[PDB]
């Protein structure tokens, strides 16, 4: 037997079943779990890595739930995880030199001993939030999901403490126990017996790397009265510079608790330890939204290679759905079967919800050799009759895009749309707070009641809609910053239940270069007529008739998820390039169409080379042009009036 | 942070009077809380996208205090129905004199603040201890909707919209009926079958439904 103080855990036990489980696990989740070809899901992630030498890896919780031998493993990972990650960083090295020896290899050999080693469990068994965690069970393996509002600078921390003794041309050296250094005092006593003689450098020593992140809190269940939190942690090395403002973010971690101080004067404390948390794992990425532009963050992609820490930033793919993806689009329903696929639990609103599939689409990003830029965004607006699932299509949409925030009448205000300053509660100096415009920055900014809204909010917007950057000139701060997300939403009429024999251009309540430049509008009047109305009677009817909405999968439609990488694989890997057919049959439509400004211009061309990136073009087409001017005149129904 | 009078409630009841005197701003906030259950807010650290889950209940007066019955309720009223489509109900509550109904009326004032207690009819309503019981074990269920209903349901709908439209554009004339009226019909209806206890839809509901919609307004011809 061998056993820890307080503690029912083997070392080599562990390592044996470890390395059981490990030579041992072949998809049984897909067996014991469900009804779901393959061989030995884990070993090849070892066999392969080894050539090119990371000291890293992640892990599963369910694959011990599925492995006979693990189901134990799993309540003492739980509770003891920088102990049993302290056995498993062990019993990885020996896995893997008892791995090596069936196999006779190039001198690699000067390394993978010097190497460490060390783990990531990621998906685990979900928790509560933050309520949950009553003293009983802290320090313990823990998950979490929500987004960021602040990031904090590095903090270092003695991890050698140098010690200069001041005599007998002798330096000194002492690390770290439990967190703290115990000087020695002596000088040394054979040379030379100075019992408190020696000295302390900084530029010596061995330093660390934490830093801390502001999140707010994002559960799927509140009580009976609940409202936002915000939470401090630690990360440390080697994942610095990865998770920012402008990220939801599913997470894990440990959490624990800490004593401060009364001053900084003495040692006197509280009777109350602040919480905190320790990192184990971040989640950047899901399955349920798309992902960030790739070459909006090119920078941070080439750090983190430099760095050597690759924990994801892009989603990656298999080729057996690339062919799928070229099979799909090689039909011709497309262009119908993404409208239809977009909101099974509402009627028509076809060009509609094309539209809102073309700015998910969004454009072109291509820039000049010093001076100029042009962004994949196109703002958009809607208007008509209340009654409809306007609002309900903005909520889908800043649900299913990653990036994105929503606003609200007139409660908001430059202030706080553009930088704002404020101070810390715990440091007690002063440090920013990044504004909602420019969190969304790349993806989605939606609002509602854009007519109410302050003259002193619609005041920004200007230069917003056009480049893409705010500038700030107040205390302490002076930058020019960008602010790359999209605009998306809804106008209210003038007064009410409409008047149809009126310039809608002047029947809004709103001016009209504000409305111009809008690269897009769509129109919700109503039109009163049977063959409209009684099939969305049973189209929502329907939904409710079932307790959730599953045979609403009839009638053609796709799911979320081969739809979403679709997407990404489109946005991450196509670029149009603009033809000259569709030159003269955009000209010409534009100026035809002036019978009101330059800008539908820009919208048609950033719509159409959208059409282009669908059907998977790399080129843009004369036809593209033919939908986009065709869609708009049907947008605004120009045969009216 | 601690909410306002709103965010102290949620998956509960508000309560609101002279709406039509309030500020443009807290119609701002209540058009997005009628419909979606969120409120958004870019002020100052607060940046929430924060749940309501609150159910409104708000009053108010005319313009003129007495109604103008040579106008409709769709100018006498101050408030738009931009909004107010989003007002699933509306009741119009005027008053107009009778020689036989105040007698009693007063009989009933009189014999209340003679003894609040209230007119000795053979019949004893109940505590709210009992009410907000049998509320709660009413709120445990959720029925289900046959086709049988769907389609009178359907039949309704575009009965009263093509009349409300072509007809009433005129005088006495709300606006016209939405799709939130029929959703709104379909959740009473649902609260109907919650109330008999059974976990389906009967016809005989949608009839008290729009019996009552209908209702709402008719001392608007009187
Ligand atoms: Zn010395």
């Amino acid at each position: 037997l061998r056993i820890i103080w307080g503690t029912n855990v083997s070392i080599q036990e562990c390592t044996t079943n470890f390395r059981n489980f490990l030579m041992s696990f072949k998809y049984k989740f897909r067996k014991i779990l469900d009804e779901r070809d393959e061989e030995l899901y884990y070993i090849k992630q070892l066999n392969e890595m080894r050539e090119l030498g990371t000291s890293n890896l992640n892990l599963d919780a369910r694959n011990l739930l599925a492995y006979k031998q693990t189901e134990d493993l799993y309540h003492q990972l739980l509770n003891y995880p920088q102990e049993v990650i302290s056995i498993m960083d062990q019993t990885i090295k020996d896995c893997m030199v008892s791995l090596i020896v069936d196999n006779n290899l190039d001198y690699d050999l000067d390394e993978i001993e010097t190497k460490f080693y060390k783990v990531r469990p990621y998906n685990v068994g979900s928790c509560k939030g933050m309520r949950e965690l009553n003293p009983n069970d802290i320090d313990k393996l823990i998950n979490l999901k929500g987004l960021v509002l602040r990031s904090t600078p590095v903090i270092p921390d003695m991890k050698v403490a140098f010690f200069k003794c001041n005599v007998c041309d002798h330096t000194m050296a002492v690390e770290i126990d439990r967190g703290v250094i115990q000087e020695p005092a002596r000088c040394e006593r054979i040379d030379c017996n100075e019992p408190n003689s020696m000295s302390l450098i900084h530029n010596r020593c061995s330093f660390a790397d934490k830093q801390v992140i502001k999140l707010q809190e994002t559960p799927d269940f509140v009580p009976d009265g609940q409202t936002p939190h915000s939470i401090s942690l630690c990360v440390y090395d080697e994942l610095v510079d990865s998770c920012r403002a402008g990220d939801r973010i599913e997470v894990t971690g440990t959490f624990r608790s800490i004593p401060i101080r009364a001053n900084s004067r003495q040692r006197v404390l509280k009777s109350l330890y602040k919480t905190y948390v320790d990192v184990v794992h971040v989640k950047k990425v899901s399955d349920k939204r798309l992902d960030v532009d790739t070459s909006t963050i090119e920078q941070e992609l080439m750090q983190n290679k430099v760095d050597h820490n690759e924990v994801e930033e892009v989603r990656q793919i298999t080729d057996q759905d690339l062919a799928k993806i070229r099979e799909v689009a090689a039909r011709e329903d497309l262009y119908s079967l993404l409208a239809r696929s977009i909101a099974p639990s509402i009627y028509e609103l076809e060009d509609v919800k094309k539209g809102i599939l073309l700015q998910l689409f969004g454009g072109t990003n291509k820039t000049f050799t010093k001076g100029g830029r042009y962004r994949g965004d196109i703002n958009i607006l809607l208007c008509g009759d209340p009654s409809t699932s306007k609002s309900q299509i903005l909520q889908y949409v800043h649900k299913i895009t990653p990036r994105g925030v929503y606003t609200s009448g007139k409660g908001s205000s430059a202030v706080g749309l553009t930088a704002y300053i404020t101070r810390d509660v715990d440091t007690k100096q002063l440090v920013l707070e990044s504004g909602a415009l420019v969190l969304s920055d790349g993806g989605v900014c939606c609002i509602d009641e854009f007519d109410k809204m302050s003259d002193s909010t619609r005041s920004v917007l200007h230069e917003v809609m056009e480049q893409q950057t705010i500038s700030i000139a107040k205390a302490g701060i002076i930058t020019t910053l960008n602010a790359r997300s999209s605009i998306l939403a809804s106008a209210n009429p003038i007064g009410s239940r409409y008047n149809p024999n009126l310039p809608v251009t002047e029947n809004i309540d709103l001016p009209p270069p504000l409305l111009s430049r809008f690269d897009l509008v769509y129109l919700v009047l109503d039109k009163v007529d049977e063959k409209n109305d009684r099939e969305l009677a049973k189209h929502l009817t329907n939904l409710y008739l079932e307790d959730k909405p599953e045979h609403i999968s009839q009638d053609d439609v796709l799911p979320v998820e081969f739809l979403t990488m679709y997407i990404s694989y489109a946005k991450e890997h196509i670029h149009p390039i603009i033809t000259e057919a569709a030159k003269t049959e955009l000209v010409r439509a534009y100026v035809g169409m002036r019978k009101a400004t330059t800008r539908q211009l820009e919208s048609m061309i950033r719509l159409a080379e959208a059409h282009a990136k669908m059907k998977l073009k790399n080129v843009v087409e004369l036809e593209d042009v033919q939908e986009a001017v065709r869609l708009i005149r049907s947008a605004i129904k120009d045969y009216a009036t | 942070l601690e909410g306002g009078a709103l965010v102290l409630a949620d998956n509960g009841i508000c309560c609101i009077d002279e709406f039509d005197k309030m500020d443009e701003s807290d119609r701002t906030a209540i058009h997005e809380v009628m419909e979606q259950q969120t409120i958004s807010i870019s002020k100052a650290g607060i940046n929430t996208t924060l749940n309501a889950r609150t159910s409104i209940l708000a009053a108010a007066n005319p313009l003129y205090g007495r109604y103008n019955p040579r106008l409709s309720p769709l100018d006498n009223i101050n408030l738009p129905a931009a909004l107010l489509s989003r007002f699933d109900i509306l009741f119009l509550m005027l008053d107009i004199p009778s020689r036989d109904d105040d007698e009693k009326l007063a009989e009933h004032v009189t014999y209340v603040h003679m003894h609040n207690k209230q007119p000795d009819l053979d019949f004893t309503p109940v505590e709210p201890s009992k009410m907000r019981e049998y509320i709660a074990y009413a709120k445990t269920k959720r029925p289900v909707m046959s086709e049988a209903v769907n389609d009178y349901v359907v039949q309704a709908y575009i009965r009263l919209r093509q009349d409300s439209k072509r007809e009433m554009d005129s005088k006495f004339s709300f606006g016209q009926a939405t799709p939130r009226t029929l959703l709104g019909i379909i959740r009473l209806s649902q609260a109907l079958a919650k109330l008999r206890l059974a976990d389906m839809v009967d016809i005989d509901d949608v009839e008290e439904a729009l019996r009552l919609v209908r209702v709402s307004k008719e001392s608007l011809y009187q």
